[PDB]
């Protein structure tokens, strides 16, 4: 509906998939953090991750909540088909 | 596209393409094109019944094979520049139903979404709770696997 | 320099066996269409529409100098794969060019002019439109463009 | 391939093979650089 | 425009006198520190038709050691220098019979102008400097450390104490700016001071070639 | 000193690189030497001003008596030297350690 | 902002709506609708209809977001207009009260009293559209302003107490280099200001300000992934750049420029060549 | 503005003046032809490129049936209650996310713009 702004140095696409990007960013630190909260004393991947042994709050927090966002040289995936990018979605769909 | 569902006159293998905006109509009988099967969906309902399923599990001693499916115009072949104009759902059961109404002009339906991987990706079991460079260390390691 | 400044882009062909570039007008003439209404028939579809005439007009101008067939055949036989000795073996070598090594898929026989014409004028149409970003780009690695 | 040849002399200058000099003192203050530590001045932050 | 070209004007008056201070000479410190509206008043406002005319502005300073060593300061009015002008300079030049002097163009200068400076060097040295490289200090700037031309007694006492040939030093050349605001000739060693997050401070010392 | 930190490092970035750690060094000697902070100290405090300026005279980088490697030295030794005074000050001998 | 607008390049085609010829033959009777008012306004006691003037008529409008974002004035795009070309165009533009914004551009007088007339016309549009520079300094595409959240871009200052204060201050980071030119502007930090360009802060600056800048771009490369390299090793490859009074780049160039044996320059990059020339 | 050719011969017309009366015409180098220039303007260059593109995307847009389609927005015409709305592809403006409705009932060609 044309009601965002732009801000300044930067498109209206380089805006909007700044903001999108923001949120989902947001959104996957949250969670990470609520699965790393929600670990017991006993955990292996926490006793691992703690010492410093091998692994990382990112790799317990892909394991157990969610994988995140995927990137293709650093730009979200693109439309390597006309507007969309698998025959299954709807063409001129920016949505997660 | 009715023609090359009755193998009529044109063979399975010939894509038809419509760029509507473009305003072109491209038929390519040219070899090398790379193609899969696709289930037909009329409506919101897969042309494949359940009489279809019942002479495919009577498939022995009955002459009715993948051929005489292709036929009866329930699964088409489509290459790489004719997806771009296909609308495809990927199971029917999920994506034919009143839910949140998405989508209705679906035109094709994948068999199984496992289809996509190559033959040494096909043996690893649960490759979707895997790294995908792991994934792919697995698909070079069972090529030199002993048996 | 204020020549150059006056009249920008210019659209040019790369000819098989042929030495450099050559302006479309004069293969168009070449093809046996000497008028520029027929020439712009055969480039735009829509003489309403003035962005293509803006962006086609300083071809004609670059190709103003040859005004008939026999003089664009001497040209383009001129950057022939050797200056021939006589007029008329250049005319007749470029002739041979025109129709053999030209867009061989569109025809052979001497008939098949006024079809080569038509797709070499689909050829520019399709670079106008991408020059007015009425089209996109097409991609090298899209796997229909591949056999 | 562009650095082989700098090496520290027993003047403790930093010369190359042609004894063009690169540094009067190897780091500009003569040390190897891995007896050092982190440390902290203690003098520079505080208030008057 | 003419209040932004005496501005200019003014900018490039003070940055030539640091550079005269700087090279040694007697420059008294309100002519180190004049502000704008004192040069305003001092050489009467705008150029364009009015007082500062160009040849209006001309240095004369001193050497500290020796008063018959001077320097002139030179203002051309055109935008780009000739032989006759440089001629008329170095005429002026041999009638004071002073030795050294600075032309700063306001574009630029002909080849065969700067090959005309470069004739007269055992005589008389001329240096061209542009305008622009003079609207600012650059010796003031953060990432050029402290340059001091040394005398050659004690380019000596270096070259004994390091027992070093005048070739195995690290080198300047004669065109890097610095050596420019400087002065320097070729054959003639630089100081340089500058601070380290190692020693806390670290002397170089280049030779000009 | 402290005015010549200043000027070599703006923006204050205290942590520097040095060679020999000397808060290390001093605590090790307290349990060497089993020191009670409780006790007031038999440390004279000129004996921590002289030590302090023979131990600067024994830390050479540059061998010499020219006037030009005297300032070497000095400049090659500079941090080091005001780092050794800042942490052997007297008073914060005789209250801290 | 004002020092932003000063900075940042600005060509007469990004302030332009469209652009038209027309063809009036007579100054007063004119085709379009509204340029009557003011035509007459100008032609009633005429500056400059005293040789003949050209059937010709160049019309640039201009969109008024853009004309007032850079704090622009139509007097100063007719002056700048003027003085670049000179007298060979007069320069007719309209009350700041247009509503829709106008420059009425003609040809020379004294050429009413080779390229034709039109397309002289074409060829002066397409010329200042892409030359006319209106304002800020050129090879400058873009200029940015933010407040720097990191201390090695904040301004640090002791205060009265002697203690370390960091101050926000407004900071400006240009896409392409002009340094000199910069440098000269008012209200810009001379000492602070600075490129990460190598051959430019050379050629300004000298040598030693490039070894600085150098080892500052060395170390930022480095340390920007959280690792961290002792200061030496980047303090020798500086000056062994930078050794020979000119930047040595480590290439087959720069390393085969040194004057050493030929032998060891064959060992690098030009085995028989260098041996050849030896 | 437009293109237009010579009677003559079918070829492209270009602008000459009359120096004895002063006014415009249009001339062919082709042949010995002269004509009335009723169009006041030789060139015109839209630099900002102004343009929606209603005069560019076409009506049978609403028989792909890859495009997405809303009940939300009535056509004014006739008021059929689904539209298929895609996005604009014009590279120089002010704005690139803009949504273009094309009524999707084939008898109803109509299209406008949010
Ligand atoms: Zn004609
Ligand atoms: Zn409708």
């Amino acid at each position: 509906n044309n009601e965002l702004e732009p801000t300044p140095g930067n498109t209206l696409r380089q805006t909007f998939e700044n903001q999108v990007n923001r949120i989902l960013n947001d959104a996957r630190d949250k969670t990470g953090s609520s699965a790393q909260k929600s670990l017991s004393e006993y955990n292996n991947f926490k006793s691992m991750v703690v010492s410093g042994a091998k692994g990382s709050k990112i790799n317990i927090s892909q394991v157990i909540a969610v994988v995140g966002q995927q990137n293709v040289e650093g730009k979200r995936i693109p439309f390597g088909f006309k507007h969309r990018t698998l025959p299954h979605f709807i063409k001129d769909d920016y949505g997660p | 596209r009715k023609l090359r569902r009755q193998m009529d006159i044109i063979v399975s293998e010939v894509s038809m393409i419509r760029d509507i905006r473009e305003r072109e109509i491209r038929i390519y009988t040219d070899a090398g094109r790379i193609c899969r099967p696709l289930l037909i969906v009329e409506k919101q309902k897969l042309l494949l019944k359940k009489r279809h399923i019942d002479q495919l599990k009577e498939r022995e001693y009955n002459n009715y094979s993948w051929q005489d499916l292709v036929a009866s115009g329930v699964v088409e072949y489509i290459d790489t520049l004719e997806e771009e104009t296909v609308m495809l759902a990927m199971t029917p059961d999920d994506l034919q139903e009143k839910e949140v109404a998405y989508c209705s002009t679906y035109t094709h339906c994948e068999i199984h979404p496992s289809m996509i991987l190559g033959v040494c990706a096909s043996i690893i079991p649960f490759p979707d709770h895997n790294q995908s460079p792991r994934n792919t260390y697995q698909s070079a390691m069972g090529k030199q696997a002993m048996g | 320099g204020a020549k150059k400044s006056a009249i920008g882009q210019r659209i040019v062909a790369t000819l098989p066996y042929i030495k450099q570039e050559v302006p479309i007008i004069i293969v168009f003439r070449a093809l046996g269409f000497v008028s520029d209404r027929d020439i712009l028939e055969h480039i735009i579809y829509d003489f309403e529409d003035p962005e293509m005439m803006e962006m086609v007009k300083p071809s004609l101008d670059e190709a103003f100098v040859i005004q008939e067939q026999n003089v664009a055949l001497n040209f383009i036989g001129s950057r022939g794969a050797k200056p021939g000795v006589t007029k008329e073996k250049r005319i007749k070598y470029a002739k041979e060019v025109l129709q053999k090594e030209m867009l061989p898929h569109v025809g052979v026989s001497d008939f098949c002019e006024t079809k080569k014409a038509y797709f070499l004028g689909y050829m520019v149409h399709r670079l106008l439109l991408a020059a007015l970003g009425r089209r996109e780009l097409d991609d090298r690695d899209h796997y229909g463009n591949k056999r | 391939k562009s650095m082989e040849s700098v090496m520290v002399k027993y003047d403790a200058t930093v010369r190359n093979s042609i004894n063009q000099v690169v540094q009067l003192r190897y780091g500009e203050d003569g040390l190897a650089g891995e007896s050092v530590e982190f440390q902290n001045l203690a003098t520079l932050k505080p208030s008057n | 425009d003419d209040e932004e070209e005496t501005y200019r004007l003014w900018k490039i008056r003070k940055t030539i006198m640091q550079l005269c201070h700087d090279r040694g000479y007697l420059v008294t410190q309100d002519e180190l520190d004049q502000t704008l509206e004192e040069f305003k008043a001092q050489s009467g406002d705008k150029p364009s038709e009015g007082r500062p005319r160009r040849t209006d502005l001309t240095v004369l300073v001193a050497h500290n050691d020796d008063p018959t060593d001077q320097m002139f300061v030179f203002f051309p009015e055109e935008p780009k220098v000739g032989i006759k002008t440089i001629k008329v300079y170095c005429q002026r030049m041999q009638e004071e019979n002073i030795t050294r002097a600075l032309i700063v163009v306001q574009q630029g200068m002909t080849p065969s102008a700067k090959q005309s400076l470069v004739d007269m060097a055992p005589k008389y040295i001329l240096e061209q400097f542009l305008q622009q490289e003079l609207l600012i200090n650059i010796t003031e700037h953060e990432l050029v450390p402290e340059h001091v031309v040394m005398t050659k007694e004690e380019v000596t006492e270096l070259l004994a104490r390091y027992k070093l040939r005048e070739n195995q030093l690290p080198r300047i050349q004669a065109g890097d700016p610095v050596a420019r605001y400087f002065g320097i000739k070729r054959g003639q060693v630089v100081k340089i001071i500058r601070p380290s997050e190692t020693a806390g401070r670290y002397i170089t010392y280049r030779l000009v070639q | 000193d402290r005015e010549v930190l200043r000027v070599i490092f703006p923006t204050g970035d205290s942590k520097v690189v040095l060679p020999c750690n000397l808060l290390r060094m001093i605590w090790n000697a307290q349990k060497i030497f089993h020191i009670n902070p409780r006790l007031p100290s038999d440390l004279h405090p000129i004996k921590v001003v002289e030590g302090v300026k023979e131990l600067s005279k024994k830390l050479v980088i540059v061998n010499g008596d020219d006037p030009l490697s005297r300032q070497a030295q000095e400049n090659a030794t500079l941090l080091f030297n005001i780092h050794l005074r800042s942490t052997l000050c007297s008073r914060r001998m005789a209250e801290e350690f | 902002k004002d020092i932003l607008c000063r900075l940042e390049h600005t060509t007469l085609r990004k302030v332009t709506a469209n652009t038209a010829i027309y063809y009036d033959p007579n100054p007063q009777s004119t085709v379009v609708a509204e340029d009557q008012e003011w035509v007459n306004v100008y032609y009633e006691m005429p500056d400059f209809d005293v040789a003949r003037i050209s059937p010709w008529l160049l019309r640039v409008e201009l969109d008024r977001k853009h004309m007032t974002d850079r704090k622009l004035t139509m007097e100063q795009i007719a002056e700048k207009i003027n003085a670049g070309f000179g007298d060979d165009l007069n320069c007719i533009f309209n009350d700041d009260n247009a509503e829709k914004l106008v420059l009425r551009i003609r040809i020379m007088n004294s050429d009413e009293n080779k390229m034709d007339d039109d397309v002289f016309l074409r060829c002066i549009e397409s010329n200042m559209l892409t030359d006319m520079t209106l304002q800020g300094i050129e090879q400058i595409s873009k200029v940015y302003m933010h407040l720097p959240q990191t201390d090695n871009k904040k301004k640090i200052i002791i205060t009265e107490d002697g203690e370390f204060k960091a101050l926000q201050e407004w900071i400006l980071e240009t896409d392409g280099v002009s340094l000199m030119r910069v440098l000269s502007e008012k209200d810009v930090d001379p000492v602070r200001t600075t490129s990460n360009d190598i051959v430019e802060i050379f050629t300004v600056l000298g040598i030693e300000a490039v070894r600085k800048a150098l080892e500052r771009e060395l170390y930022h490369v480095i340390s920007f992934d959280g690792s961290y390299v002792n200061y030496r090793h980047l303090a020798l490859l500086c000056d062994t750049m930078t050794c020979r009074g000119h930047l040595m780049a480590i290439t087959r160039h720069g390393v085969n420029r040194q004057d050493t044996g030929p032998l060891m320059k064959c060992s690098f990059e030009e085995t028989v060549d260098v041996l050849m020339e030896a | 503005v437009g293109i237009r050719f010579c009677q003559e011969c079918n070829n492209m017309l270009y602008p000459k003046e009359d120096k004895e009366n002063r006014i415009l015409l249009y001339a062919c180098r082709n042949c010995d032809y002269q004509q009335e220039a009723d169009n006041s303007c030789i060139y015109v260059n839209k630099i900002t490129h102004e343009v929606d593109e209603l005069t560019q995307i076409i009506a049978d847009v609403s028989q792909d049936p890859t495009l997405p389609r809303t009940e939300d927005h009535p056509c004014q015409k006739c008021g059929h209650k689904e539209a298929v709305f895609f996005q604009s592809h014009s590279a120089r403006a002010e704005d690139a996310m803009r949504l273009y409705y094309v009524c999707t009932a084939p008898h109803c060609g109509h299209r406008w713009t949010e």
